[PDB]
DNA sequence: CAGCGGCTCTAGTCTGTCCAGC
DNA sequence: TCAGACTAGAGCCGCTG
RNA sequence: GCUG
């Protein structure tokens, strides 16, 4: 709980990325897309409605861990 | 290939790759530069490397 | 029959994220352990249980879960005490061929030790007299891979009596 | 050839979750960066992160 | 001297194609699945 | 292209070998030793036994090894007749 | 696909048996034509495995049985494989454990191998 | 900003004398750690500062 | 040119293209026109997944040809690619399975890369929205030309087509002109007006200036095109 | 009275000198 | 072409015994 | 050699 509450830029492209390839690859999509063909532009809509099935693992430098659950994190 | 006359292609430097590090782009530089130019596979013996 | 521990890195593909893990990585570890021999290990079957399942990792790849699976899984390895009940399958003339019941036609007796009036003479002649017992007697297994069977056993027949049939 | 030497040499800096830099090997070249935390490319003023007398005329 | 060399760093890593630790790599991602870890044992 | 044939030769066959197994009548005395005390050296207590066999068998079971005139009279003599060193 | 733990045998007949019938039963709940081109190995397994172990009568064996036959069985001094194989030989008659049966020699006493009939047929 | 340094003249420390290195090869200069450098330059301060007729005695 | 830097640290890269620049006002500031020659040739594979199927029909229908269009079908498991310009194209679009992938042409909203050749700092390099034009050069709007040091006076540029969907993600949040405006060395914005933008509007808002109604409504009407269209 | 040793000094040598296109 | 900060040498004198 |  020490790390940051605010999502850094660099967790917000690497989940996107990844829910990106799982939307490109058939995965079940919790945002009811409408008119979406892209699926970029589909996992960013997932983001907003923070409906993303993914936890941020951040590992700190000693080798200790702490899970960031994506919606718990505040996006900026 | 080298070029124009070849079809060659289009480098990515060495500034162009101190650029996407400033970005901390690591899949993009990895995409770059391994995915799209020389993918292999190599058998390694985990015995004497 | 014995359990067997085994841990193995389980990986779902991504349109299967519907199911629970505990079952879809249960139908794909049967898709990886089923009716094959692991060496020095016996013949596995199925999965008994999922002992301990970790965290579901996702790597900069495939896109596909990766999850570490500890489990038990039930295998087939006799202990070399075990007085069990075949088939006869098929007879050489060098020694009988016995199979357990639609389990596996692999169990090949040697045939030296029964009473002596031992032989197979080629038209199909069990044993010259005086469901079919076998005592399974050594572990013997080969792995197959050697340029760019497997489990066989030999199986005895002491001085049992076999008083219900001869 | 400036260049080229400088990012040979620091391109593996990184800042961490425990607010240190610190190099490849775990060595440790600042405990804090820059001595605040902060981000040069956020400084609304000259190399500070707030103006205030412009904040609350807004 | 016989050294081993840490592919850790951000060069060799650009050379043998794995993704860098700095940046978008220095983290994990779990998958959020309805699962239960240390599941009820068939007793025997 | 005069060697570029084969590998040069299985073997090279040298045309002077040995002699014989030289000093052939007194090693009768050693080379039964040889043999006489490696059956002794083996079958000693100054050696050691592969438990890591017995920590690899699971099937342990009872009836089984897994499982299970000097003539002479007293004296004492102690001599120093060696160095009195190190 | 390391193995741990090479070994760990207690599975009676009945207990493998047992999750066998819960299985086959249970798998064709979801039984899938998907998986056809990738995998069809497991079902041929456990179909043949089910009748060799039916072959043995655990056609009205009972979980109750494992835990009543072990509360006698702990008496005897057999060791935990002598005892599986009398559960899972199920020695019909005196002359399997009179003969076939293991580690006949010395502790036999024509005692408690009559006993034991008497154990083997509850 | 070193390819924007134009390597520009009109520069004396502020005294009409004394040129220094500046521009690309001063910055040159910084990150080579070279254990000489063209033009080192001591700035002392003097303590009793008051007039020119101490400052010359010392 | 040794394999430590002409072979290993910087490396030739496939899907890329260079053209001359010229300008385009009209674009905004994250966009970038791409000539119809190089979208044609450009292809990201698309991998087929219920949200798209339909839409990937009628470009397996147009083919290599017309330009919302597809140069090869790859099958689910199979590493061999069909070359969309034989066979009829009709009977492969009803063969469509999940998990087929359709390399189609580069379209409106693919997320591009944009690089004058000598990079000094990290906007030399940027992501841009594709938007597929007529003519052949590539064409941004000039609030740009201050990061990338470009001068419109026969001036050439690279074009990069990121071919996965995780480096398209990292493409456009890190890398985005909108996550850019700011050059990380002093934080002072550099996407800007410049020429004739600021002149303009100087000479605009100076004191002099006075509109009536008919020519007030002829200056603002002009910004009402793109996403302003639907705004009162 | 003589011998290490470091200093000190020649000078010797190998090592670089932007990105890319045609 | 222009250093350039390494690597041995040749000493040197003077204490160091 | 020239363009970038
Ligand atoms: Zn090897």
């Amino acid at each position: 709980r020490i790390t940051t509450p605010y999502m850094t830029k660099y967790e917000r492209a690497r989940v996107l990325g990844t829910r990106a390839l799982q939307i490109a690859m058939c995965a079940p999509v919790m945002v009811e897309l409408e008119g979406e063909t892209d699926p970029l532009l589909i996992a960013m809509k997932e983001l907003k409605a923070r409906k993303i099935p993914i936890i941020i693992r951040r590992y700190l430098p000693d080798g200790s861990y702490e899970d960031w659950g994506v919606d718990e994190l505040i996006i900026t | 290939t080298e070029g124009r006359s070849r079809d060659g292609g289009l480098r990515l430097g060495e500034m162009e790759r101190d650029c996407l590090i400033g970005y901390g782009a690591s899949m993009l530089l990895l995409e770059r530069l391994m995915i799209s130019s020389d993918a292999f596979e190599v058998d390694v013996c985990g015995q004497c490397g | 029959f014995v359990l067997v521990e085994m841990v193995d890195t389980v990986r779902i593909p991504p349109w299967q994220f519907e199911r629970k893990l505990n079952d879809s990585i249960a139908e794909e570890l049967n898709k990886k352990l089923a009716n094959k021999v692991v060496y020095n290990v016996g013949l596995c079957i199925c999965l008994f249980d999922i002992t301990k399942l970790e965290d579901a990792y996702v790597f900069p790849g495939d896109g596909a879960s990766h999850t570490k699976v500890h489990f038990r899984c039930v295998v087939f390895h006799p202990f070399l005490d075990e007085i069990l009940i075949g088939k006869i399958k098929g007879c050489s003339p060098e020694g009988v061929h016995v199979s357990l019941g639609f389990f596996d036609d692999i169990l090949i007796p040697p045939e030296s030790l029964q009473q002596p009036a031992k032989f197979d003479e080629a038209e199909q002649v069990w044993v010259w007299e005086y469901g079919e017992e076998i005592r399974f007697r050594v572990v013997d297994e080969s792995f197959v891979d050697t340029s760019p069977y497997t489990l066989v056993g030999s199986i005895s027949e002491p001085g049992l009596g076999l008083l219900s049939w001869w | 050839y400036m260049q080229r030497r400088l990012v040979k040499s620091l391109e593996d800096l990184c800042s961490q979750y425990d607010l240190t830099v610190r190099s490849s090997t775990g060595d440790i070249i600042q405990f804090i960066y820059g001595g605040d935390g902060l981000d040069p490319a956020a400084m609304e003023g000259k190399d500070e992160p707030l103006e205030f007398k412009r904040v609350l005329d807004n | 001297f016989g050294q081993k060399d840490s592919v850790c760093g951000v060069s060799e890593c650009i050379i043998m194609g794995i993704p860098m630790n700095i940046g978008t790599g220095l983290f994990k991602l779990l998958h959020k699945a309805d699962r239960d870890p240390n599941p009820p044992k068939r007793p025997l | 292209f005069s060697k570029g044939e084969k590998l040069p030769d299985v073997v090279l066959k040298p045309p002077p070998l040995f002699p014989d197994t030289d000093y052939k009548p007194v090693p009768l005395k050693t080379g039964e030793g040889e043999e006489y005390m490696l059956a002794l050296k083996q079958e000693l207590r100054e050696t050691m036994k592969r438990m890591p066999y017995f920590i690899e068998t699971p099937e342990e079971r009872q009836d089984i090894e897994r499982y299970s005139d000097w003539r002479r009279l007293p004296r004492e003599m102690m001599p120093r007749n060696k160095c009195k060193k190190a | 696909m390391e193995v741990k733990d090479a070994n760990s045998a207690l599975l009676s007949n009945y207990e493998v048996f047992q999750l066998l019938t819960d299985l086959k039963e249970q798998r064709k709940e979801s039984g899938k034509n998907k998986h056809s081109s990738g995998q069809q190995n497991l079902n041929t397994i456990t179909y043949e495995t089910l009748k060799y172990i039916s072959k043995t009568p655990c056609r009205h064996q009972s979980p109750e049985i494992v835990r009543e036959f072990l509360t006698a069985l702990k008496s005897h001094k057999l060791t935990k494989a002598e005892k599986l194989q009398l559960l899972n030989h199920r020695p019909v008659t005196a002359v399997e454990i009179q003969l076939m049966v293991e580690e006949s020699e010395e502790r036999l006493t024509e005692e408690q191998i009559e006993a034991l009939l008497h154990t083997v047929t509850s | 900003p070193g390819t924007q340094m134009t390597l520009k003249t009109f520069h004396f420390a502020g005294v009409a004398s004394m040129n220094i290195t500046l521009g690309v090869p001063r910055i040159k200069e910084i990150i080579n750690a070279s254990k000489a450098i063209s033009t080192p330059i001591i700035t002392a301060q003097l303590d009793k500062d008051d007039d020119a007729d101490y400052a010359r005695l010392v | 040119q040794g394999r430590f830097r002409g072979n290993l640290s910087g490396k030739r890269v496939d899907f890329s293209g260079r053209t001359v620049i010229s300008p385009d006002p009209n674009l905004r500031i994250d966009e970038v026109a791409v000539p119809v020659h190089v979208a044609k040739i450009l292809t990201f594979p698309e991998k087929v997944n219920k949200a798209n199927i339909n839409f990937l029909r009628k470009l397996v229908q147009n083919g290599p040809e017309v330009h919302p269009g597809a140069n090869f079908i790859q099958q689910r498991h199979t590493q061999m690619k069909r070359f969309l310009k034989y066979g009829n194209r009709e009977k492969m679009a009803q063969e469509l399975k999940y998990g087929d992938i359709v390399e189609r042409h580069l379209i409106d909203g693919d997320v591009v890369l944009f690089n004058r050749q000598p990079s000094l700092h990290k906007l030399s390099i940027m992501a841009h929205l594709a938007r597929v034009k007529p003519h052949r050069t590539f064409r941004f709007n000039e609030c740009v030309c201050t990061p990338y040091n470009a001068d419109f006076d026969g001036d050439e540029m690279n074009l990069h087509l990121p071919q996965t969907e995780e480096a398209k993600a990292e493409a456009l949040v890190l890398m985005g002109t909108k996550a850019n405006l700011v050059t990380p060395r002093n934080g002072e914005p550099l996407i800007a007006a410049i020429q004739d933008f600021l002149t303009g509007a100087y000479l605009l808002t100076l004191k002099d200036t006075f509109f009536d109604r008919a020519k007030a409504c002829q200056i603002i009407a002009s910004i009402l095109v793109g996403k302003d269209e639907k705004i009162k």
